[PDB]
C-alpha cells in the first residue's frame, strides 16, 4: 500500500464532501 | 484418543487447565450443540459431566502460515473481567490439527444486547453504558500491564452475563505482545474500530489501539449505530475526518510520519454535542473526546478511564442494577492492574469499599 | 484480519 496511492484517494474523498 | 461412549453420549478427554504448571486431567463433557461457527473453526456448548456447569469449546485450526498466541496469550490471563480458560486439548480437515479452548460459558454479547435497543428504538440506560464501558477498561488495564493489546476490541468480543451485568472480554486470537522496536502487522482489527493510525498503515503501533476501539465502543452505545461505518480504510477515515476535522500535520506525523507531506483538503470538526442525542449526558460526551484522539499518547490509559468522572455513579455505595442486585464486583484492583499508576487507587475504591 | 505471517 503506497502512501501516494492511498492519499490520492483520501484527497480526491475529501474534497467532495468539502464544504 | 477422544473415548465417546454413553451414559446420554458423553465424550471424554485428556485436557491441560489453564492456569498452572501442565497437568493434564480427563475431562466428560455432554450435551454438545454449535452455537457459532466460522471460517476459523467451531464454537460448541457442552456440559461438564462432574459439576454440571456449561462451557463453551472453541475449536480453532492450528494455521501454521500465520501466528498463533491465543493459547500462549490466554494461559497467562486471569481476571474477573476476561473469559476464563478451564483446559485446552488437542483433536483432529483430516490429517490437520485442531485446538480446543475450553472457556466459561457467557450467555449474551454487548452486540446483541445493543442490537435489541436498536431495533426497539430505545437508547440502551446509561447505567449500563457505565458499568460495560467500566468493566472493559478494567480488563484492558489487565491486560496492557502484561504489555499484551487485543487488537480486536469491538462489540461482538464483549461477552456479557445480563443477569449479573457483569463483562467478559474474549477473543485473543488477534492479541499479541507488543515490543517497542519490532514492527506489527497494519492491516489489523475489524471495520469500525480500527483506529487512524491503523488505517494509515502503522506498524509501530502501542496498546492504545485498544483505547481507540473502546471508544467507538462507547460512542455506538450511545448512537444505536456505529459511529464510523464503511466498507475500505478511506471509506472509515472519511468518516473518522467527518467528526474529528482534517488532523494537523502533527497529528498526521505522530500516526504515520509517511503522510506529513500530503496537502489533505482541510474539513472541519463537527462538535461532539452534534454528533450525539441531546438527551446524552456530558460527561460521557467529554469521556469519548478523550479516547477519540488522532495522537495514541494523548488518549486515555485503561486505567485511567476507570477514574473518569462518567463512572462516578458506580462508586456511589447506594449504587443497583435496576434488577434489583447489587452492581459486580468493581473495586478488587490488585497492585499488578494499578502498577500503571499506583496513585489512582485514591479515586478507585472509594472509601465505602476499603472494609 | 489475521495476525502477523511466519
Ligand atoms: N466463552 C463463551 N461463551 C459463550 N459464547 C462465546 C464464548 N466465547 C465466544 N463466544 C461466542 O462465539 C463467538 C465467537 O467467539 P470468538 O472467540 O470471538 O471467535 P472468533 O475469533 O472466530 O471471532 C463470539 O462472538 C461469542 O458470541
Ligand atoms: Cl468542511
Ligand atoms: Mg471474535
Ligand atoms: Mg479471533
Amino acid at each position: 500500500v503506497e502512501p501516494q496511492k492511498f492519499a490520492e484517494e483520501l484527497i480526491h474523498r475529501l474534497e467532495a464532501v468539502q464544504r | 484418543s477422544m473415548k465417546v461412549s454413553r451414559d446420554s453420549k458423553v465424550t471424554t478427554v485428556v485436557a491441560t487447565p489453564g492456569q498452572g504448571p501442565d497437568r493434564p486431567q480427563e475431562v466428560s463433557y455432554t450435551d454438545t450443540k454449535v452455537i457459532g461457527n466460522g471460517s476459523f473453526g467451531v464454537v460448541y456448548q457442552a456440559k461438564l459431566c462432574d459439576s454440571g456447569e456449561l462451557v463453551a469449546i472453541k475449536k480453532v485450526l492450528q494455521d501454521k502460515r500465520f501466528k498463533n498466541r491465543e493459547l500462549q496469550i490466554m494461559r497467562k490471563l486471569d481476571h474477573c473481567n476476561i473469559v476464563r480458560l478451564r483446559y485446552f486439548f488437542y483433536s483432529s480437515k483430516k490429517d490437520e490439527v485442531y485446538l480446543n479452548l475450553v472457556l466459561d460459558y457467557v450467555p449474551e454479547t454487548v452486540y446483541r444486547v445493543a442490537r435489541h435497543y436498536s431495533r426497539a428504538k430505545q437508547t440502551l440506560p446509561v447505567i449500563y453504558v457505565k458499568l460495560y464501558m467500566y468493566q472493559l477498561f478494567r480488563s484492558l488495564a489487565y491486560i496492557h500491564s502484561f504489555g499484551i493489546c487485543h487488537r480486536d476490541i469491538k462489540p461482538q468480543n464483549l461477552l456479557l452475563d445480563p443477569d449479573t451485568a457483569v463483562l467478559k472480554l474474549c477473543d485473543f486470537g488477534s492479541a499479541k505482545q507488543l515490543v517497542r522496536g519490532e514492527p506489527n502487522v497494519s492491516y489489523i482489527c475489524s471495520r469500525y474500530y480500527r483506529a487512524p493510525e491503523l488505517i494509515f498503515g502503522a506498524t509501530d503501533y502501542t496498546s492504545s489501539i485498544d483505547v481507540w476501539s473502546a471508544g467507538c465502543v462507547l460512542a455506538e452505545l450511545l448512537l444505536g449505530q456505529p459511529i464510523f461505518p464503511g466498507d475500505s480504510g478511506v471509506d472509515q477515515l472519511v468518516e473518522i475526518i467527518k467528526v474529528l476535522g482534517t488532523p494537523t500535520r502533527e497529528q498526521i506525523r505522530e500516526m504515520n510520519p509517511n503522510y506529513t507531506e500530503f496537502k489533505f483538503p482541510q474539513i472541519k470538526a463537527h462538535p461532539w454535542t452534534k454528533v450525539f442525542r441531546p438527551r446524552t449526558p456530558p460527561e460521557a460526551i467529554a469521556l469519548c473526546s478523550r479516547l477519540l484522539e488522532y495522537t495514541p499518547t494523548a488518549r486515555l490509559t485503561p486505567l485511567e478511564a476507570c477514574a473518569h468522572s462518567f463512572f462516578d455513579e458506580l462508586r456511589d455505595p447506594n449504587v443497583k442494577l435496576p434488577n434489583g442486585r447489587d452492581t459486580p464486583a468493581l473495586f478488587n484492583f490488585t497492585t499488578q492492574e494499578l502498577s500503571s499508576n499506583p496513585p489512582l487507587a485514591t479515586i478507585l475504591i472509594p472509601p465505602h469499599a476499603r472494609h | 484480519p489475521p495476525p502477523s505471517p511466519c
